[PDB]
């Protein structure tokens, strides 16, 4: 995935190939890993979603397919097949 | 979902065959008043045993 920022956070565009990894980047505090579990995650193309992948410490997830662990994220991936 | 092999959860297209085999069955036909075929018996009236 290809790592840049949307108003000085972190923004995570995901490929298809990615789909079922844990993905990992490097921040000034610490590594941080992500957990994308959007079973829409298709190609990359037009139709693209964007939104937060929330920071969750010791807290089971509840309505939510992606979050991070030591900095929320934002993400952006295609729907596409 | 995940617990089936999905990355995302939501609805998924499945499809669902089975080959299909008649072992029974009717048939309706339609008579046409031509090709209707009548068998008459012309018998002499002799009395002969």
């Amino acid at each position: 995935f290809h790592l840049t920022t949307r108003n000085g956070e972190p923004h995570m565009i995901v490929s298809r190939q990615e789909k079922g990894k844990s993905l990992l980047f490097k921040t000034e505090d610490g590594v941080n890993m992500c957990t994308l579990m959007a079973m829409d995650l298709g190609e990359l193309c037009e139709d693209t979603i964007t939104y937060k992948c929330p920071l969750l410490r010791q807290n089971e997830p509840e309505d939510i397919d992606c979050w991070c662990n030591s900095t929320s994220t934002w993400v952006t991936y295609g729907t596409c097949t | 979902g995940w617990g089936n092999g999905c990355g995302l959860f939501g609805k998924g297209g499945i499809v669902t065959c089975a080959m299909f085999r008649c072992k029974k069955n009717m048939e309706g036909k339609v008579v046409q008043p031509e090709n209707l075929e009548y068998t008459i018996v012309i018998t002499p009236h002799s009395g002969e045993e």
